């Protein structure tokens, strides 16, 4: 019986397949190809953030678009102040194989997760001064590479071991585990209404996760190689996906479907991070060929480059507000660019 | 639990010299700005000294100036100095943490009772005594003479109550933002230099005499202190 | 083993399968909306003046 | 700032904490360690004192050494290998008395973060490995070994065979045997150790 | 007495 | 302007210095100060590119020194300052090839030790007290530096010779020069080994190559100074002496625009950095 499952998985496939194509009547191109573009997007560095020692390979903005949170294999997670360029935390960690963080929506907590297969999260606002760490979730058993606050109380954290969890921090336990994936969940973005949320792995796909029921509601699989970046369309009804191999797709959720591709011929590295603009109009990806490329989401079409990072920038992220832009990067260094 | 219990107050001759200490448990001591707040007997609050995090920065007041000296085991010190007779008065430790959006005067000390045998933002509250009974709203009032708004936007005017026979408790820090702990009753307004902290459904536990406090610049000025009291 | 899999994997095949699709062109017609009705409001692709900007 | 003066004080405090934790943690000598399962990673590890990662640390004449075992991550490499490129070799453990471990060889050789990182090889169970060459003949593993059957022949084609998967001309392979019952593994990594910072500090001179 | 020096000496 | 052959070819040479100087020293200080980060290693090159450069900058002063053939147009003061700076800018250069010496074979004969006890601060104020050492050695050349007539114009000039002149001349040459010799080939003995047979010849060629620019720069200027002690002026054997000066003046100067090619320039790193910071 074995054969015949196989076989209505196969036909299963064939039929989402023709589901997909016949609903694409018209590309994302031939719609938007009317619309001016935005022309030269020129971004300067407003400031830059000289405060790690090691390579930045997380950042996340506070829901005030003024504090930053970066993690750093230095051992260390700094809360950064962007206006005035201060450091108003300095959190050292554990285990210094830190590859993601997250900074919560209330600002009282920040999370941290890496090699050690373990979500820490701190204590912002302890009544004792300094902060310490309130817990520590240890349900995986891969590296951690994304994690994002539902609220003050849940968190969803995606890991290396397939498997993306919905914790309760109180207790310290996977309310719901999200299970699916044939490779590495390297990506996680949540929904605006934190109602589902976006997952990419290494598999060359990425499932729309809902965290109350716990099902993949759908699956998307257009990329090449493993998916490095995801990130939810601000109306939450589309998403762009960046991959190792070079291109960031946008996805949309009723349409089942990929919209556009960004990618260009003399471009080789793959993506890291994917940010959205705060009209979804730009589509800021970061690169391994130690630059950011911001695109217009509706013509694919560059709208400008920022350069000014040493090494490959390992993340980005857009306020709140859309006001700015911050890149961590390799080289220790974190730009705010406006 | 975060405790400030200090002590070495006690009758003084005129024109000697007393060292007040300050031990500090269940918070990080190192880390926090420490402040001495003196209360005279009849009078309200009297900024005193101010050390930083790490003793960097120290501050005095003008009358403090010189005879005393503020130093920081978890414990701070207040060496004073040729005390005159104006210098007896309950002598408060505080802990006013500084980072963005942090709130300082957030902890205040038990206190000791010491008793001894011109371009600063002078902040009057012209109300010094409200009527008042439980259940009704019951608004102060606060000027200044500079107006505490800043550049950055944050206007920085602080909220203190002291209920009788305890310490001051942070109400209100910079001008708007309710502190920890405090009921959701307490509300702060203003606009530059006129401030009102208004109270909602009051209860017996508001009973008490409230102070405002600029942190726009040092010295740090306290109001007079507008007593409310029961009936 | 490998059936218990193989079966988890149709339910699941079959699950996202029954999901209503909308056209493509009314997918990207609201994308466009939504670029077009925020558009003013998006402080990167048209540069606030240096008066507003928190990052003068 | 009024009372932004002491959040800036309380930022270059930080920052100057920041400053020396980083001159601190500068001088240990981080060294990843890789390897086949159970090839004597945690022989060597266990015999110089002390889930995801395991670092083990100790000094050895005056150098920290933070010894990462990376073995318990149960995934691909190439999604979390790069956090290891700052590393300043790679103790690479080998089980003699058992193509896989070559594999991974090539691989942790010629990955583009570790051009110039050097692999110091260990091949364990020396002793075991002469007993089963008693026993059973290194021809089974590699069918186009010609030669004698003696322990000393075949162990040095062992080698040659792994040392012959690298191509970088900044890097070296240090090879030693090790039968298990030794304690000379800690002075083995030492000196290799010791000309890795000789060499690098040449380069990061350009004189090298 | 005066050993006029160039300006390097 | 009097263009006799010892002056003309000073002229040149000075000119050269200043031309391949001024953006060679720059370009290094910019990308080493801003472009790059503040490692041990830049920590040397940047102050040899700051002597360097402050010896470029005061390099118009002796282009009209040479111009004038004298004539000190300027006061006491000035002629007191000038040609000391000139003098710091010039062997604080000597002094950090020499601490670049050491530093290259500290870290091959004391690994183990220049990884705990050798980081940016150690740099820093080891740089610190090589341009404290210089200026300690300029002022026997701060005090003397006096003003008389002495002919139709003002000529400036001046134990106001011989103590000055041979502590020069230990200092600022047989130290640094025995110091780099033994440190470069200490290293190149070293190379040779084991993983070290591949290079010595790369190493050996870079070494020599080194010690060679430094000695053809600073040999004749040393050699000229004491021999202006045994060969007294007014005398064509000393006229001739004094009319040389200028190209040996030039030679040691012409250092300073050197060292930009034989030491940040051979960090093929800095290579790439530099390349990449050469465009627009």
């Amino acid at each position: 019986e074995l054969d015949q499952l196989r076989q209505e998985a196969e036909q299963l496939k064939n039929q989402i397949r023709d589901a997909r194509k016949a609903c694409a009547d018209a590309t994302l191109s031939q719609i938007t190809n009317n619309i001016d573009p935005v022309g030269r997007i020129q971004m300067r560095t407003r400031r830059t953030l000289r405060g790690h020692l090691a390579k930045i390979y997380a950042m996340h903005w506070g829901t005030d678009s003024r504090l930053l949170v970066s993690a750093s294999q230095d051992g260390k997670l700094i809360i950064w102040d962007s206006y005035t360029t201060n450091k108003v935390h300095a959190i050292p960690l554990r285990s210094s194989w830190v590859m993601t963080c997250a900074y919560a929506p209330s600002g009282n907590y920040v999370a941290c997760g890496g090699l050690d297969n373990i979500c820490s999260i701190y204590n912002l606002k302890t009544r004792e001064g300094n902060v310490r760490v309130s817990r520590e979730l240890a349900g995986h058993t891969g590296y951690l590479s994304c994690c994002r606050f539902l609220d003050d109380n849940q968190i969803v954290t995606s890991s290396g071991d397939t498997t993306c969890a919905l914790w309760d921090i109180e207790t310290g336990q996977q309310t719901t585990t999200f299970t699916g994936h044939t490779g590495d969940v390297m990506s996680l973005s949540l929904a605006p209404d934190t109602r589902l949320f976006v997952s990419g792995a290494c598999d060359a796909s990425a499932k729309l996760w809902d965290v109350r029921e716990g099902m993949c509601r759908q699956t998307f699989t257009g990329h090449e190689s493993d998916i490095n970046a995801i990130c939810f369309f601000p109306n939450g009804n589309a998403f762009a996906t960046g991959s190792d191999d070079a291109t960031c797709r946008l996805f949309d959720l009723r349409a089942d479907q990929e919209l556009m591709t960004y990618s260009h011929d003399n471009i080789i590295c793959g993506i890291t991070s994917v940010s959205f603009s705060k009209s979804g109009r730009l589509l800021l990806a970061g690169y391994d060929d130690f630059n950011c490329n911001v695109w217009d989401a509706l013509k694919a079409d560059r709208a400008g480059v920022l350069a000014g990072h040493d090494n490959r920038v390992s993340c980005l992220g857009v306020t709140d507000d859309g006001m700015a832009v911050a890149t961590g990067s390799w080289d220790s260094f974190l730009k705010i660019w406006n | 639990d975060v405790q400030l219990v200090e002590s070495g107050g006690g009758l003084v001759q005129p024109g000697g010299s007393r060292k007040l200490s300050c031990s500090a448990s269940g918070f990080a001591f190192s880390s926090f700005g420490m402040h001495w707040v003196r209360q005279a007997p009849e009078k309200g609050l009297e900024w005193v000294a101010y050390i930083s995090s790490g003793s960097g920065t120290i501050y005095y007041a003008d009358t403090v100036k010189g005879r005393f000296t503020i130093s920081r085991k978890n414990t701070l010190f207040l060496q004073m100095t040729s005390l005159r007779s104006e210098d007896t008065a309950m002598y408060y430790c505080v802990r006013s943490i500084y980072y963005y959006g942090s709130s300082p005067f957030d902890f205040w000390g038990q206190g000791t009772t010491l008793t001894v045998s011109g371009s600063d933002i002078v902040m009057t509250q012209a109300t010094s005594s409200v009527p008042v009974t439980p259940g009704e709203s019951v608004s102060i009032s606060c000027r200044s003479s500079k107006s505490l708004l800043h550049s950055n936007g944050n206007t920085y005017l602080y909220w203190f109550l002291q209920r009788p026979g305890q310490s001051p408790q942070l109400l209100i820090y910079r001008m708007s933002n309710l502190a920890s702990g405090v009921p959701d009753r307490f509300s702060g307004s203003g606009s530059g230099t006129a401030f009102t902290l208004t109270i909602s459904r009051l209860e017996a536990e508001d009973v008490g005499v409230y102070y405002c406090m600029q942190h726009l610049e040092y010295p740090l000025t306290f109001g007079a202190g507008t007593k409310l009291e029961l009936k | 083993a490998s059936i218990a899999q193989a079966r988890k994997l149709v339910e699941q095949l079959k699950m996202e399968a029954n999901i209503d699709r909308i056209k493509v062109s009314k997918a990207a017609a609201d994308l466009m909306a939504y670029c077009e009705a925020h558009a003013k409001e998006d402080p990167l692709l048209t540069p606030v003046p240096a008066s507003e900007n928190p990052f003068r | 700032s009024a009372e932004e003066r002491a959040a800036l004080e309380r930022s270059k405090a930080i920052e100057k904490n920041l400053k020396e934790d980083g001159i601190s943690a500068a001088k240990d000598v981080k060294l990843l360690l890789l390897g086949a399962d159970n090839s004597g990673k945690s022989t060597i590890v266990k015999q110089m004192k002390i889930t995801g990662i395991v670092e083990t640390h100790f000094t050895f004449k005056n150098l920290h050494f933070r010894l990462f075992d990376v073995g318990g991550q149960r995934s691909e490499r190439k999604k979390w290998i790069h956090c290891f490129e700052d590393v300043t070799a790679i103790i690479f453990c080998v089980d003699l008395s058992d193509h896989e471990s070559l594999m991974l060889f090539d691989s942790i050789c010629n990955n583009k973060f570790f051009i110039d990182t050097s692999i110091i090889l260990f091949l364990n169970k020396k002793d075991l490995f002469g007993e089963k060459i008693k026993k059973s003949p290194l021809t089974i593993c590699f069918p186009e070994y010609t030669g004698p059957n003696t322990y000393e022949d075949a162990a040095a084609y062992i080698q040659a065979q792994f040392e012959s998967k690298n191509r970088s001309p900044n890097k070296e392979i240090y090879c030693h045997m090790t039968c298990a019952t030794d304690t000379n593994n800690a002075q083995v990594i030492f000196d290799a150790v010791t000309d890795i910072i000789i060499a690098n500090n040449l380069r990061g001179c350009g004189l090298y | 007495s005066f050993k006029p020096m160039p300006l390097x000496r | 302007p009097w263009n006799e052959p010892p002056v003309i070819l000073s002229m040149v040479i000075l000119s050269l210095t200043f031309l391949l100087g001024l953006p060679g020293n720059g370009l290094v200080l910019w990308v080493a100060g801003l472009k790059m980060q503040r490692t041990v290693n830049t920590i040397w090159f940047l102050h040899l590119t700051l002597a360097d450069l402050l010896c470029c900058l005061s390099l118009p002063f002796s282009l009209a020194h040479l111009a004038l053939q004298g004539q000190w147009p300027y006061g006491r003061f000035l002629c007191k300052l000038i040609p000391s700076i000139i003098v710091l800018n010039m062997f604080a250069s000597v002094f950090l090839l020499t601490a670049i010496s050491l530093d290259r074979c500290l870290v091959v004969f004391k690994p183990i030790w220049c990884q705990n006890h050798r980081n940016v601060g150690m740099a820093c104020s080891i740089c610190g007290c090589i341009w404290v050492v210089a200026f300690v050695m300029c002022i026997p050349v701060f005090v003397y530096r006096e003003i008389f007539t002495t002919d139709n114009h003002n000529r400036c000039g001046y134990t106001p010779l011989v103590a000055i002149t041979i502590t020069r001349l230990v200092v600022g040459f047989l130290l640094p020069s025995v110091i780099m010799i033994a440190c470069y080939s200490f290293i190149v003995f070293r190379m040779q080994r084991g993983r070290f047979a591949k290079s010595q010849s790369k190493t050996f060629r870079v070494a020599v190559v080194v010690v060679a620019v430094f000695l053809v720069c600073w040999t004749p200027y040393h050699i000229f100074g004491v021999l202006s002690l045994l060969t007294d002026p007014e005398t064509p054997l000393g006229k001739t002496l004094m009319s040389w000066d200028h190209v040996c003046i030039a030679l040691a100067s012409a250092n300073s625009c050197f060292n930009p090619f034989l030491y940040a320039l051979l960090g093929k790193d800095f290579r790439k950095k530099a390349r990449q910071s050469i465009q627009g």
